[PDB]
């Protein structure tokens, strides 16, 4: 539940990704037969459904304060990971609390009879 | 130990007749199966391995078949030099159990 | 990317929508990324066939991947090849690269030719295995160790000192390319086909013994078929 | 039948240096074991050796001149070269490029370039 | 500056369909993914739909009945809407005006064209 | 470093006292760190304004960060600038760094001036976006792209062939620098303000 | 339960590893007193017990497609990691589903009373 | 409960860290306006409460063997990670075991009656 | 690799067969790999003893490891040493390497000798601590910061301006190696034993004052022991 950036947000995100699910032919998979480097990219355009794009811009804006402070503290040159660490902390924050049924964790199902 | 058997115990055939041999085993081993042939007084020659495939120099007449506990060998248009003892074998670890054996006979 | 679980005496692919706890990942050391020798698939080791297996293409930049312990490679290759103008061909190996830990017969090549492409490319998508890093590209110098990689979920001086066969190349990256075995400063033998490193090793029965041994300011190059040795058949 | 072609300096000052070259217009020089080389005949003198070059990447020099002599080649252009440090009056000579002629057995090189000469003043 | 262009108003027989056209006054339209809105009989606006200006994908107001045919001709800097099954009660000012989510972009159509039926 | 969860039609910051399973992190491929174009905030595209947004400072060594891809940029920049003594200015991009894949108007600068600083730095701290690695520093050569990274929890030749406007610089590392568009080996057009890449492109009506 | 490769699989896994568990002496541990670079390697032999090698070769063969497609998607030059992420997804696939007893998860023990 | 190093131990850890909680100004956050590189460091002095420091020195001493042996086994040049893996194995040893109440896991809460 | 867990006011080995949840790993920021100064173990700081602690060996390639924040070092070293033929000795530090953040007295050395080995190596295996990366190898330039690293589970101008004592080396990598303190373009003081940087600092009482201060074109080398200063004992 966060507020949209106060900059005039661009309503459309024409965007690209490196993702390209599947391999229609194994040759696409083989490096020998691989696409020109720009061919790996795929694209489409986001629309600001539910107001998410401008909120996203604010998300980045706010998040970068913490991010760069962290990056200054890093010792890695190219900081290839982060989200992976976040997945680790997702789990660390999911675990080690007490948890049978009563605790607010482990997605406990209602008791059966 | 995986148990193995073969039938018919012998198979008479006229030369040029197409024939088949079948074999069975106590357990499905994901098709690590083999077959062998020999003339009397001679060492077995591997014919088939991995169920359905052949050793190089094996004639096109031969064909591997089946999977798991059930498998077979076929020889299209059998030739006089092919009459002999036959074997099956387990290739999924050890012991490498062999089939009970069969033998071709000339009509 | 599938991984194989070892269970009930067989491998099982991990890309399923159910994680059965009959197998437990008690630690990260049950994971494996082991390299496999491409040769273990019955793949030919002829030096010409090796050339036939590589793409010889300029392309998207090369990558390597860390991989696990695994089977010895009987045949592997080293390369000094350069383009006809004497320019370097194929990138030099990256820092910390060294030849694969157990190749028994590393085949080394030297000489020049068109050496097409910049990154070669294994045609099978097979990875060269340099030490602990699998590769999409051929690197100069160090041993290629062609191979493939699988991921798993687990429940004597000759080991490095073995290695034979070095040869010249004429042309490169095309199937017109010629390779010539060299011993005792004698270049000889196009290697036909089907010659094991040991077959070639047997050709050293001619070194200071059975024939050969050029009597001139330098080597004469016999053309392989004494019939094989092709003595006095250098032209 | 190879059109080996000579190249080299014109009249030069003594104590200078000179680069010489040749090319095989009639032949790719792609056969393994092709050998080419240089020799010179100052003053009508016999075949003084200068260098041997192999397309197998082998090089040889006449040790007496080797201290001032360097071999280079360029397969893409069928080229061979010499660089001579310290060219002076003792280096004036007729010069030739050469190639194996029976080719590949007992050397036999044998085959000749057009012939060139170098003088100083 | 962005402007949108359309032909003058017209009267049609009932059951008419009309291919409404809109043309951009410049290249900015390529990222616009233009919106269509309507004023039936001078009514406060109803969103009608939109067309992606780069890929031609569309969306529509499900409250607009029969939706509209929606097409794009990026090479002509133009886009279209088609009216369907028209009746005199469907007379409306038809806008190819673009109602941007934000002030960062905008477009509007001042042509004043109205489709009517009789 | 907060992340926004996409749920109930809104972004939600990850720092909450319960990791509610209304959304499930079934895999690591729901993780995102997508870049966003600074330009999408209505930020000026003037070539001088880009200079106005760059710090031109000597400083702590540069870092880059791996990030998920992103929206197309209309405007991005390349730099060949050197110090008046011909010294290199700003580090050359490191291997594996390449320009952003989808800028529609990559701009380029060349020529010399004092080119103050060594790691430049973005004045907003916005990341330079080089392909999949965001940066704290401007790299020579390759396209910069300005932007910021968002971290969120998930529940054709023209695409790169577009690009216009290359220019000379008179001086560098200051906003006193002159930028001159080069056309037909002529150096003209100060690019001072309000000129879209297409505004500039149509000026070739004079060639 | 996977199909063995249709290549003629070699029956032998004579193999090498960098593993060498333990340190009989601390000098082995000290880099100053360390083994020749190839000396870290140890070796032994495995063979196609229970048909595992050829299935493995096929696994590798299939894996060259999945892996390389992924490698094309990577941004790291030497891709030193992967299996760690796989361990993360083991857990992510095992966790966050509802799970008291009734759900098909958490390896629930029989109930006492 | 482990034994303290038998080396003499200096209890006063005048120390430095890159940690810097908070961000009073966004300028500190911006690299352009950031502190000189050594400015990230902050400092204070530990006192050996509960005897932990001398034990820590022994921990490090023992760790030089455990760590370096591991480092020899690594293939990464700068070994930027490790502890993250340790967190992964914490979770792997904590999860996927059978676990209703009886097993020694999942931090089970007392039963509601 | 075991980690010490801080619990019940004591360290405990993490490598146990039960992960008791009395300690909760709520986040990855409870993880630690903190560096420790080798000097805090009572280890000698004599410049010759430092030489005595290094292996001076050619060998398997160097590695560094990332580590956590930790204690100030009083003594650390910088090196310019080269082989007797002026060849570089010891690799230059790798990019992004800088000296340890807080050594108070970084010693520096210059001059040449055999400088045996490639990476030197610490004889105890202690890590050099460059900035935040521990090392198995000595790098040229940047500060050595000898130290050790522990892994544990958690539940103003002088900060860089301090630094003393620079000296020449006579030979390198051997017991015969000698070092001489230098001040005011004077080379004196073998640093033989038991001399703190501060012991040396007070000897600047001699600069242009209490003895020393040559009246000639250059320095004469006094021996460390006026008795200490070895005034006029240069030869
Ligand atoms: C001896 C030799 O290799 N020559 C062939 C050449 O005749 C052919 O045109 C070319 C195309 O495959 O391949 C090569
Ligand atoms: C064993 C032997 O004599 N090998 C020779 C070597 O001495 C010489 O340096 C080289 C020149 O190419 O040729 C070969
Ligand atoms: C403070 C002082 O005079 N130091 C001198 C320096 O000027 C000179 O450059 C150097 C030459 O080795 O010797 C010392």
């Amino acid at each position: 539940a966060i507020v949209n950036a106060q900059p005039k947000c661009n309503p459309n995100l024409h965007y690209w990704t490196t993702q390209d699910e599947g391999a229609a032919i194994g040759l696409a998979w083989i490096p020998y037969f691989g696409p020109a480097a720009e061919g790996i990219y795929t694209e489409g355009l986001m629309h600001n459904q539910d107001g998410l794009i401008c909120g996203l811009r604010q998300l980045a804006n706010e998040t970068t304060q913490a991010l760069q402070l962290f990056l200054r503290a890093t010792t890695e040159l190219r900081t290839f990971s982060i989200l992976n660490r976040k997945a680790i902390d997702f789990l660390l924050q999911r675990w080690g609390g007490t948890c049978h049924i009563l605790g607010p964790d482990c997605c406990i199902e209602p008791h059966d009879w | 130990d995986i148990q193995m058997t073969q039938s018919p115990a012998s198979l008479s055939a006229s030369v040029g007749e197409t024939v088949t041999i079948t074999c069975r085993a106590s357990e499905n081993i994901y098709s690590y199966l083999a077959w062998y042939q020999q003339k009397q007084g001679k060492s077995p020659q591997l014919l088939v391995y991995n169920a359905k495939t052949l050793i190089e120099g094996v004639p096109s007449r031969f064909s591997g078949s089946g999977s798991g506990t059930q498998f077979s060998l076929k020889i299209n248009s059998l030739q006089p030099e092919d009459f002999g003892s036959y074997f099956c074998q387990h290739h999924f670890g050890t012991p490498f159990t062999f089939g009970s054996g069969t033998e071709l006979e000339i009509k | 990317i599938p991984l194989g679980v070892i269970h009930n005496s067989t491998l099982q692919v991990s890309d399923v929508d159910k994680l059965v706890c009959r197998d437990k990942l008690s630690s990260t050391n049950q994971l494996r990324s082991v390299g496999l020798n491409l040769e273990g698939n019955g793949v030919a080791t002829d030096v010409p066939s090796a050339t036939k297996r590589w793409g010889f293409r300029s392309g998207v930049p090369p990558k390597v991947v860390n991989y696990e312990a695994g089977e010895w490679a009987e045949n592997c290759y080293n390369l000094e090849i350069k383009k006809p103008d004497g320019s370097e061909c194929l990138p030099a190996a990256p820092d910390g690269i060294r030849g694969f830990p157990r190749c028994r017969y590393v085949h080394k090549v030297s000489g020049t030719g068109p050496c097409a492409g910049d990154f070669a490319f294994h045609k099978e998508g097979a990875f060269f295995l340099y030490d602990r890093l699998a590769s999409t590209v051929i690197y100069r110098g160090t041993t290629f160790a062609e191979g493939v990689v699988a991921f798993l979920i687990l429940p004597p001086s000759s080991g490095y000192y073995s290695t034979t066969i070095r040869y010249q190349a004429t042309g490169f990256g095309t199937n017109e390319t010629e390779y010539l075995f060299e011993v005792d400063n004698l270049t000889y033998v196009q290697l036909e086909s089907r010659f094991t490193p040991q077959f070639l090793l047997q050709l050293n029965e001619t070194i200071y013994t059975s024939g050969k041994r050029s009597n001139t300011t330098g080597k004469l190059i016999w053309k392989v078929n004494r019939k094989i040795r092709s003595e006095e058949l250098s032209f | 039948d190879v059109k080996l072609l000579e190249s080299g300096g014109g009249l030069v000052q003594p104590g200078g240096s000179l680069k010489l070259s040749c090319a095989a217009s009639g032949f790719s020089l792609s056969t393994s074991g092709v050998g080419v080389g240089w020799f010179r005949q100052p003053s009508g003198k016999g075949l003084e050796w200068l260098a041997l070059i192999w397309w197998d990447d082998d090089k040889y020099y006449n040790p007496s001149l080797k201290s001032q002599l360097s071999i280079s080649k360029d397969f893409s252009r069928n080229q061979v070269f010499l660089k001579i440090s310290n060219v002076d009056i003792a280096d004036t000579a007729t010069y030739y490029c050469a190639r194996r002629d029976p080719f590949g057995y007992d050397n036999a090189m044998g085959y000749w370039g057009q012939g060139t000469s170098v003088t100083v003043s | 500056e962005v402007q949108l262009q359309e032909s003058g108003p017209e009267l049609e027989m009932p059951g008419a369909s009309v291919k409404i056209s809109c043309k951009a006054s410049g290249s900015s339209f390529t990222g616009f993914s233009m919106n269509w809105v309507k004023q039936s009989n001078g009514k406060s606006l109803e969103w009608i739909g939109n067309i992606d200006t780069y890929y031609g994908g569309t969306t529509y107001n499900q409250k607009f009945k029969g939706k509209a045919t929606l097409t794009v001709d990026k090479s002509s800097s133009t886009a279209y809407m088609q009216l369907k099954s028209l009746t005199s009660e469907d007379s409306a000012v038809y806008y190819c005006a673009r109602s941007a989510y934000y002030g960062s972009t905008f477009a509007y159509w001042g042509q004043g064209t109205l489709v009517t039926v009789s």
